[PDB]
RNA sequence: CCAAAGAAGGUGUUAGCCCAUUGAGCCAUAAACCUGAGCGCCUCAUGAAGCGAGUAGCACUGUUUGGGAAUGCAGUGUCAAGUUGGCAGGUAUUUGUCUGCCAAAGUUAAAUACAGAGUAGGAAGACCGAUAGCGAACAAGUAGCGUGAGCGA
RNA sequence: AGACCUGAGUGUGGCAGGACUACCCGCCGAACUUAAGCAUAUUACUCAGCGGAGGAAAAGAAAACAACCGUGAUUCUCUCAGUGAGCGGCGAGCGAAGAGGGAACGAACUCGUUGCCGAAUCGGGUCUUACAAGGCCUUGAGUUGUGGCACAAAUAUC
């Protein structure tokens, strides 16, 4: 199968060419802005995958990702309180930098709707991501059978949720039952589930 | 859970010359600086402010909810309980009133008067309808403006045949199926006047069951 | 019932029994279990010895359905028995089944003469209730 | 034909008694049965890109004939011995074709 | 604490009473009654617009999963495709009809098979289907044998039969093993 | 004297009969909604091979959990298998079996929440009764105060 | 000359922007307090901050439990259980999961892939009482792949 070869080839990544066509495309992405749209995505077969069939109200944007750990926010590196909140340089964040990747794309462009994102190129520095989105008032869509449900307005800001594949992600929810118990459906419903103080009418 | 709370009060603490409690905090209005946060001031808090959470609703063993009401009824065949319990009971022919099952088939109300008059149990409600007086209380304002004394209950086996008495004053219809302490016993005290139909009084063999049995 | 309350016999008293001297307050000894150690020691020691340190190899997800073992004793069949059936019985003769996975009971222990004799159907048994029931005219068919 | 189990709760073939039917076919059964298409997809791609950097060095170790630390490059770059025991064996295979 | 009273454990440190500074997770059923009612209303509504249609689908028999439960016997989700194609009915039809489908059940015994197909059965006979296309096209006693087995030395030897059956064996090749 | 109506509001004092209510029913009706998927009409439809890659893992670090030689997650490094494959089976390692299941793409109604929301409605309460009850029965978040955030009768 | 790719300008059709925020969902995130001191711990994966949506949200259609005569999406209640689990200066304290009785429930589906097809697709005009799930037309998009058929609830496509 084409769909094959093609995505056989993607799976070796530090070969040789594999690292050649890499190292071009890191340089020609470093010198563009964080957000840019391309007619038709770099890696078409991982696109459609992850849902991006070729049609009106299809976009797919690349976007750029600062990297390393999160260092806290605090004047001077000062911290108050007992030391155990002491450190700063030392939080990892929660989030995915690919859950970011999908919220930059999230208030920037408003009218559009995120489906989904993929790696692309990783440096000492940057590291891009080209997201899929999908337009609410595309006449192409709506009558769509398969993506219309995009449209509803449920589905409104779905990546500002954590509700794309890299939100449902660090939300701990790729492991089902037992592996997470108290995550689920989500921390804050399992934690108001076990820490509610339920008083029986009859007791 | 708010009441008697908002405000940005303080205490202004010793020193100037007067005492601890908290006070308003602002200016140019009647109440700045006076007490805030407290059972005391006026319009604090209330002491400790009711919840929604105290124990409204007790369980009752099963059983006993059933002795109860079993132990009503054989206080509802004595005519000396039932004499000082409140009801007339002068001309009642006989202490478990019993009669036809044919009452169930009253349709107009003035039938079913005149029934009460026939039986003797006209004289009892006539003591609920000339009881009939505008409440002593705060109940007044509250959704119950009168008082009437209770009378002499009606017991009809089938939910049917309610008809004919509905708007008698004082008279509460019953099933036999379903029977509460609440009207056999109003008050806790026991030896209400009771009126069985004669296919409700045959049901209580088979429905409290006997001894041995 | 707040009118039975101590509280209600206590207006006037000023000092709601909690004394002149010492006052109530607020928390003279530290809130809660605070002090095991320390000056609760001769409490937790005379009315909880055993309250501190670690025993025992440690069990992870214990989960208490493979573990199940109501038991009974021979003295007790009887209430699995109903009756007409527990008034004909004898050794050698005919005798009701008493089934306990059914019943709610599992292993069958000593403790009794056997009152009724009886085919006791049972997951688990003892040595000394094997006996009994073996030598008292009944027989144990062990099931799963 | 799986065997029947005893009536006893213990503890050879322990459990009370039915009839075992034995286990349907499922379509996840193909996951055993070797696939000849993809070996021969990942063949070519594998020819393709040349030689992984982390497969150089190991290609070597087994030249000289250390073999142990062939396995333990792996295992510190994969974190498996099933994944690195499958690795120099897969290894020790390229060496023999191309002579 | 004061006196021989046992010690406390009552976990109510984390804030749940709702004061008047803070929210607090108290669930409170004073609306039990009133949601009792209301799913006996919406079971009313919509048996009265399922009509005729049995209320709830045809569910099977099912046996519970542990060994404290081994003994009880429940209503299972739905049937095997297996199971019904020995009543003879494919899925995706007895999906319509009210039968309840599930594709994941393994039915790894014929005994309990059997039990869900003359519960099929006795289904289909009672159903009634009204025609579809159109109303006029109508298209079609305890005894005792052995005296004394001594039940006991048989439960301990199948017992320990697996309990030391690791150590049993180990010995059984070490001792072996010389020579 | 009425009661299939006793209902609890009004009126110059305490009202079944002074009034309004209280109830079977009557007329009016954008679309939606519900009924032989309501019923006719024109066009329109219709009964061999593979299975998700910077992903899963792994190491370091940090975090979170009842999750313990590491439950989940994140950062960086490293990076799979798919030729008897992969993950899970709560003590790490190696090895053989055994049981379940097929990750890294998505849509989906009800049962569930309303803990200081809103809309148009209805029921009430062993509650407070003008220093109480919302701060607010009243031209109240008003008058008044502060540069301001805010305060507030 | 012209094409393609990449990227601009303008016209034409639309949308995101703020509000609300009790509940819900992502991130960020304390201290007072408890330990009779206090630093891990607790208070707490809470208050405060930032972002987002609905009439519910989230979850969900097994890479699930169990070790059984075996259960069978998700949610929710009772119970499991303030636990002879477990975590903890093993101190203060913390603290679940499967099973079971139930609420609900016509509850399931489509992409990618593979195999066979290969523009049958989408938009725009126009016509049929019609911005038809229609006919016609259309280098306009699209072959760097839209779409049709079958995958276990299966076991030929006209």
């Amino acid at each position: 199968g084409a769909f094959m070869y093609l995505n056989e080839l993607w799976k070796k990544k530090s070969s040789d060419v594999m690292r050649f066509i890499q190292r071009i495309r890191s340089w020609e992405f470093r010198h563009q802005h964080t957000v840019v749209r391309l007619r038709r995505p770099t890696r078409p077969e991982k696109a459609r995958m992850l849902g991006y069939k070729t049609k009106q109200g299809f976009c797919v944007f690349r976007v750029r990702v600062r990297r390393g750990g999160r260092k806290r926010p605090v004047h001077k590196g000062i911290t108050y309180g007992k030391p155990k909140t002491s450190g700063v340089l030392g939080m990892k964040l929660n989030k995915n930098n690919q859950a970011v990747a999908e919220q930059r794309l999230g208030k920037r462009f408003g009218n559009l709707r995120v489906l989904n994102s993929y790696w692309v190129n990783m440096d000492s520095t940057f590291k891009w991501y080209e997201v899929i989105a999908v337009d609410p008032m595309c006449k192409t869509i709506r009558r769509d059978p398969r993506i219309n449900w995009i449209v509803n307005s449920v589905h409104k800001h779905r990546e500002q949720r954590g509700l794309t594949s890299a939100g449902r992600k660090h939300r701990g929810l790729r492991h089902k039952g037992h592996k997470a118990s108290k995550l689920r459906p989500s921390y804050r419903a399992a934690w108001r589930r076990n820490n509610r103080i339920v008083f029986l009418r009859k007791r | 859970r708010l009441s008697g709370m908002n405000h940005s009060a303080h205490s202004w603490g010793t020193g100037r010359a007067v005492a601890r409690i908290p006070r308003i905090s602002g200016g140019g209005t009647s109440t700045s600086g006076a007490g805030a946060f407290g059972n005391m001031c006026r319009g604090g808090r209330m002491f400790a402010p009711t919840k929604i959470f105290r124990r409204w609703h007790r369980k009752i063993n099963l059983h006993q909810k059933r002795f109860a009401v079993v132990s009503a009824l054989a206080a509802s065949s004595v005519p000396s309980l039932v004499m000082s319990r409140g009801h007339r009971i002068d001309n009642v022919p006989e202490v478990p009133l019993v009669v036809e099952d044919s009452i169930q088939g009253y349709e107009k109300t003035k039938e079913a008067m005149a029934f009460l008059k026939a039986i003797a149990a006209i004289d009892d409600v006539n003591r609920v309808n000339d009881s009939r007086e505008i409440r002593a209380g705060r109940g007044k304002m509250r959704n119950r403006r009168y008082v009437a004394r209770r009378g002499p209950m009606l017991v009809m086996p089938n939910n049917k045949g309610t008809r004919a008495f509905r708007n008698i004053f004082g008279l509460d219809l019953a099933n036999v199926s379903a029977l509460n302490l609440l009207h056999l016993a109003p008050g806790g005290h026991v030896g209400r006047f009771v009126i069985w139909t004669k296919s409700a009084f045959e049901q209580l063999d088979k429905i409290f069951g006997t001894f041995t049995e | 019932p707040t009118r039975f309350k101590k509280c209600r016999h206590q207006r006037g008293s000023t000092f709601c029994g909690y004394g002149r001297v010492g006052k109530h307050r607020k928390h003279e000894s530290g809130r809660g279990n605070a002090g095991g150690m320390h000056h609760h020691r001769i409490n937790f020691d005379k009315y909880h010895p055993g309250y501190f340190g670690k025993l025992g190899m440690d069990h992870y997800h214990r989960k208490k359905n493979p573990m199940w073992k109501p038991t009974i004793n021979l003295n007790n069949l009887s209430r699995l028995i109903a009756a007409e059936e527990a008034a004909k019985a004898t050794k050698g003769g005919t005798l009701p089944v008493v089934d306990l996975q059914s019943s709610g009971y599992a292993k069958l222990l000593g403790n009794g003469h056997i009152q009724v004799p009886c085919i006791v159907k049972a997951r688990y048994v003892s040595k000394l209730a094997d006996k009994k029931i073996r030598k008292a005219g009944g027989a144990v068919v062990l099931q799963a | 034909a799986p065997t029947p189990r005893t009536g006893i709760i213990a503890g050879f073939n322990k459990g009370h008694v039915t009839t075992r039917r034995p286990r349907q076919p499922s379509p996840n059964d193909r996951f055993a049965v070797p696939h000849k298409h993809l070996r021969a997809v990942k063949a070519i791609i594998a020819d393709l890109v040349g030689l992984s950097p982390l497969e150089k060095r190991v290609q070597e170790f087994l030249r000289v004939g250390k073999e142990k630390r062939a396995l333990k490059y792996c295992k510190k770059r994969l974190g498996d011995f099933t994944a690195a025991k499958k690795k120099r064996a897969k290894m020790e295979e390229a060496l023999r074709h191309a002579t | 604490p004061k006196g021989n009273n046992a010690i406390p454990h009552v976990h109510q440190k984390k804030h749940w009473n709702p004061c008047s500074s803070q929210k607090g997770n108290v669930k409170v059923f004073l609306n039990q009654p009133a949601q009792k009612h209301r799913r006996r209303r919406l079971r009313l509504l919509k048996a009265k617009k399922v009509f005729p249609r049995p209320l709830k689908a045809l569910r099977p028999q099912v046996n519970c999963p542990t060994v404290r439960h081994n003994m009880k016997r429940r209503l299972g989700r739905g049937f095997s495709p297996a199971e019904l194609k020995a009543a003879g009915l494919n899925p995706q039809y007895a999906a319509t009809i009210g039968i309840r489908v599930d594709s994941r059940r393994k039915n790894k015994s014929e005994e309990g098979m059997n039990v869900n197909v003359q519960r099929l059965k006795t289904y289909m006979s009672k159903l009634v289907l009204f025609p579809m296309n159109h109303k006029k096209v109508q298209k079609g006693a305890v005894s005792a044998e052995e005296k004394s087995m001594c039940v006991y030395a048989f439960l301990k030897k199948n017992h320990s039969a697996v309990r030391f059956f690791g150590v049993r064996s180990a010995r059984a090749a070490r001792k072996e093993a010389a020579k």
